[PDB]
């Protein structure tokens, strides 16, 4: 079997750079032939505890372009643990007598990493665990570093907003560690800064990286640019004076910009990039979105088809 | 006084004048401009009057004035001469400078342009708005 | 390509009377023979920002009727733009990277003419925008109309109750106004009468129409009967006098009625139909709703495939 | 050149057309003449405001002070220059302004707004009647 | 007449020392001996916009002492201006109709004064006016200082807590900046600092005033050590940080207290002064309180009798 075939999804910290490059292989191939049969015969829930547009909708759509089904709900208030007090834990032990493979999101840290515990031999995919990991936006993401920059290595990279809350830049910054010699800088509120999680991991590899207070600075150095949203769901009430975001990217702000540079978000945006931005050479978060049915086709594939894509 | 290059804008009805600086924002700029309201006319008794330095107004621009000031005269200028004469004819659509009256219309909550089809109706003028698709007379339809 | 291959399907004032007729030809051949497989390998969106029963419903039964999947919501939100604040806008231009045409209902106007505006080249298709137009309902309404009158010129047509902000109105009016010799009586509360641009229009091609302050007036002459429901969700709280049906139709009202007569309504009917009409010959609101079926195959039929169907 | 009347010249650019709305100015059937992005010999670029029989309220030239410093006011009479000053700064101004302070009392009733004017240094401070905070002259006319 | 007959009672800053001199003499004397029939027919109006304990309570007992009678509400919602959308100034309008003088407490910056526009011949006292001003309870703080203290003059004092919304410290400190050599220290969060105006003012009068980021900095200076509460009330959203009591005062911290300092708070404390402070010779937050009443009355009598003797 594959490396991928049956494993759990949870988190970027869990997988290996190996295993990030086959799904993104597998992208690649299913993009350049579709096979639309590939997952025939299997049904496929979608569970989501908490809001989505891009996620949900292109892993189902994915789902359909390989020929699976597609059971769940986008809401929980209408499932027996919204209205008659089920735990998530009883929740996923009957979902799983059900269907090949769960994808889940969920409002709480570990929830996937739970289901993973009472989904017997059915594999979890997370689509997002509260304010911790988001590794199919990561797998989407590389895909698309690595479709506009052509390599994963050596690469200067902004995370800018707010990155105590952003699950995607967890997931993503521990994802680029697991390559060589890319470059970090931070651009967050003080508040809301890089978990220190994340920057012992960064120094215990010997990564470069760096705080910065404006976009100006690193603009001339910068190969991705990735914008995120303030999590205001996920903040503390103490935490309320960053709910506005702090930089936003605007077309002039990328007058010194390197013309390989692409703007990334992983959406939905506020206003930390102004509208005037969509039409430049360097705004990609619409392609970076269009993305997510490649890298997500290929890892259900990975995951439930035993054999190896060609 | 006399300009070197530019547009003049000729016989503008009375009180006009002043609304066509606000609305097409023909003050944001650096150029040299030079205003006459309340001159005497003889072809129309009051007139207002604008000159504008170094700037030039396609016959869509010149035609956008027909809503306002449709027996004006539109002349270009080069080399302190009239190059060309042209009067605003009624344009088949406005954009941006209006505002849909309907305030169920997706245009208010989202970033678009406004945008009104421009018919003749009896003796008014109706806008159709692109997005909603209701009708209204030019009157009611705001600026902004 | 047939004229309506990847069109976007907003109004019915952009539509001509050829392809109204188009849409009707398709549903007659699909009806009689149907083509289960015609949409295979398409995964169409059905996104509904407003309430819908029999529209959502029959489009998504349409679709599956014609081997299409589907994605989407019903219901906003729980979609980013519900909960994290994102814009229409970027809500289609995510969207239109994953799926191969959109269904929209949204309740302010415009809202389909917009997402047209950022979907690229992925078809629109209007389920309703706020108080505009409802062109899906048009087409099933003319389909209804051709099937029990035999054709769709020289009509005695009434429209009754809320005119104002039937969008479904809107839509029909300018339809039958593209054929010959229809004759029309609106009977509507003062408030709520049929907009000015609807009647501008009637000037303009000549066509009679006059207003009316009751059903029985009409009833003698009339070939179709379209009931409304007030729109309350649309109201002002200064037309609230007419939040009750002013007009309501019973079964004793039909005694004047041609044998030919049908009464139509979009439906859902609150009380302007009282339920002893729904066992005389005249009712078919019923068999009209099952004809949305066969006019939405027909139009995603023709808006997908680029030959026409035979 | 007109005969009798007001001219308000040496007003910054981009600070002439604004006067014309505020001050309602060309709501006359009086000839009035402009001139935008005028060369100036003190200032490089100058608006200039000519209205005839016409002469500015109390009112009128109290704000200016606010508005445009540096402006002058030349009142005319038979082709001839007759009164020529900097307008003077009162100490309250009324009615044109709108405090900053949104807990403000003066948002959300039928009173005139109403500010104390003072100091140099940079921005002129303006302390408002109701709520007695001061601001800076900067944010009060960013309305 | 009395320099205070008739007189609005809005701001300290229209006050002089010779007019709180007065008021904390008048207050002495019927502290020793009370005159019950002073205010004999006088009606007056005791009217609160918001939340009050201590400042309505001691004025209406306050009137009592005095004779006068109390008509009002402590609570808006039952009013015209709270049910059928009346102006504050129609309501200062009508009530002046009635009453000799009236208390007024309001959740704008500015309503006290504006009250005095529409009042006519009846004097309004300012019991609180948003952020602003807090006149009555700076007569009473001032008499609490003078009683321990012996002076008012060459004072240490340091304010704590929430010193930009406090308006019983922007009264407060402008009160004691009328009298000669005192000395202040402003112990206060960053986002809560005291205001501009207020320390511009001081600057004028050559007030010597520092910052501090402890109380015990100063503990062994100071003659007054004034606690407030913070006004989560008041707060923006951006400044939900600053919730909690930055500093909290225990009986520990007083082990280098000068012996004849006093703890004074307007009230109600929260978490600022812990409950084992109430039983140390320093707490006088409740002697204090008790104090209201004399110098409530004090103004009363001078406000509404051309003179008294005693
Ligand atoms: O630059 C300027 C300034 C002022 N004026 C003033 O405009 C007024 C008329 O000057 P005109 O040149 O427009 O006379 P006219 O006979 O051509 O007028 P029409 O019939 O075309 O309407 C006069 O008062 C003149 O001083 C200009 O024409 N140009
Ligand atoms: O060098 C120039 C030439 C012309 N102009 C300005 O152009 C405007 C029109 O120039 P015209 O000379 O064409 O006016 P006109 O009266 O002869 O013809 P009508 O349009 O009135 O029928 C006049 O107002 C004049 O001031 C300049 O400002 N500078
Ligand atoms: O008869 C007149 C005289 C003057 N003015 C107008 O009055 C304005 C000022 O009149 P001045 O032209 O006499 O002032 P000045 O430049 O000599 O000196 P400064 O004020 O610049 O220090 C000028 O801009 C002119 O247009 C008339 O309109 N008519
Ligand atoms: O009516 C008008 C129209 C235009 N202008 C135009 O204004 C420009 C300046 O005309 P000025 O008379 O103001 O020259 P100035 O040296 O006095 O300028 P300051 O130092 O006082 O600031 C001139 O170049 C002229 O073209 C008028 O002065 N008056
Ligand atoms: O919400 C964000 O800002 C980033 C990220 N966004 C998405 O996954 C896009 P969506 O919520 O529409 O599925 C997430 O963590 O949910
Ligand atoms: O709501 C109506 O009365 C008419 C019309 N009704 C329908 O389309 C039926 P539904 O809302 O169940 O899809 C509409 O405009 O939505
Ligand atoms: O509320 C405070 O913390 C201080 C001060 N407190 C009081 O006046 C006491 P009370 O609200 O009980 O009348 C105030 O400004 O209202
Ligand atoms: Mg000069
Ligand atoms: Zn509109
Ligand atoms: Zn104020």
């Amino acid at each position: 079997a594959n490396p991928l075939y049956q494993k759990h999804i949870i988190s970027i910290n869990d997988l290996s750079r190996d295993d990030l490059n086959l799904v993104l292989a597998t992208a690649a191939k299913l993009k350049a032939n579709p096979q639309p049969e590939l997952l025939k015969h299997k049904v496929i829930a979608s569970c989501f505890f908490e809001a989505s547009t891009r996620t949900r909708l292109s892993f189902e759509t994915s789902m359909h372009r390989l020929g699976a089904s597609v059971v769940g709900f986008s809401d929980s208030a209408n499932t027996s643990l919204g209205k008659k007090g089920e735990t998530l834990a009883d929740t996923i032990s009957v979902i799983s007598t059900y269907v090949d493979a769960i994808v889940m999101r969920h409002p709480q840290e570990g929830a996937a990493r739970l289901a993973t515990e009472f989904s017997g031999n059915v594999p979890v995919l997370n689509a997002g665990d509260g304010s911790n990991q988001h590794p199919t936006q990561t797998l989407l993401d590389l895909f698309t570093i690595q479709e506009t920059q052509g390599r994963l290595d050596n690469l200067h990279v902004a995370m800018v907003g707010d990155l105590k809350y952003g699950r995607t830049v967890h997931s993503l910054t521990q994802a680029l560690a697991k390559f060589d010699g890319n470059r970090f800088y931070f651009i967050a509120p003080d508040a809301l800064a890089m978990p220190q999680y994340i920057l012992d991991m960064l120094d215990e590899k010997g990564i470069a990286w760096s705080l910065h207070s404006s976009i100006e600075e690193v603009m001339a150095e910068v190969d991705i640019l990735y914008m995120t949203r303030v999590q205001k769901e996920r903040l503390d009430p103490s935490e309320y004076a960053n709910v506005k975001a702090q930089f936003v990217l605007r077309a002039s702000d990328l007058h010194n910009a390197k013309a390989n540079m692409k703007v990334l978000h992983p959406l939905p945006r506020v206003d930390e990039i102004a509208t005037d931005v969509d039409k430049t050479p360097h705004a990609w978060y619409f392609q970076q979105a269009g993305n997510g049915i490649f890298a997500r086709q290929a890892l259900l594939a990975l995951v439930l088809n035993r054999d190896l894509v060609l | 006084e006399a300009i070197k290059r530019g547009t003049v804008i000729d016989h503008i009805p009375a009180q006009i004048g002043f609304k066509l600086l606000s609305l097409f924002k023909l003050t944001e700029t650096d150029q040299r401009i030079t205003i006459g309201l309340n001159l005497p006319s003889g072809e129309m008794g009051r007139k207002d009057l604008i000159k504008i330095e170094n700037t030039f107004l396609s016959e869509d621009q010149v035609d956008q004035l027909a809503l306002y000031a449709p027996q004006a005269t539109v002349n270009r200028i080069d080399n302190y001469e009239v190059v060309g004469k042209s009067r605003p004819s009624l344009p088949e659509r406005i954009d941006n400078v209006l505002v849909c009256p309907n305030s169920n219309c997706i245009s208010h909550a989202e970033p678009v342009s406004s945008s009104f089809a421009v018919r003749k109706r009896a003796n008014d003028i109706a806008l159709k708005c692109k997005y909603c698709e209701k009708e209204f007379s030019h009157n009611v339809v705001l600026a902004n």
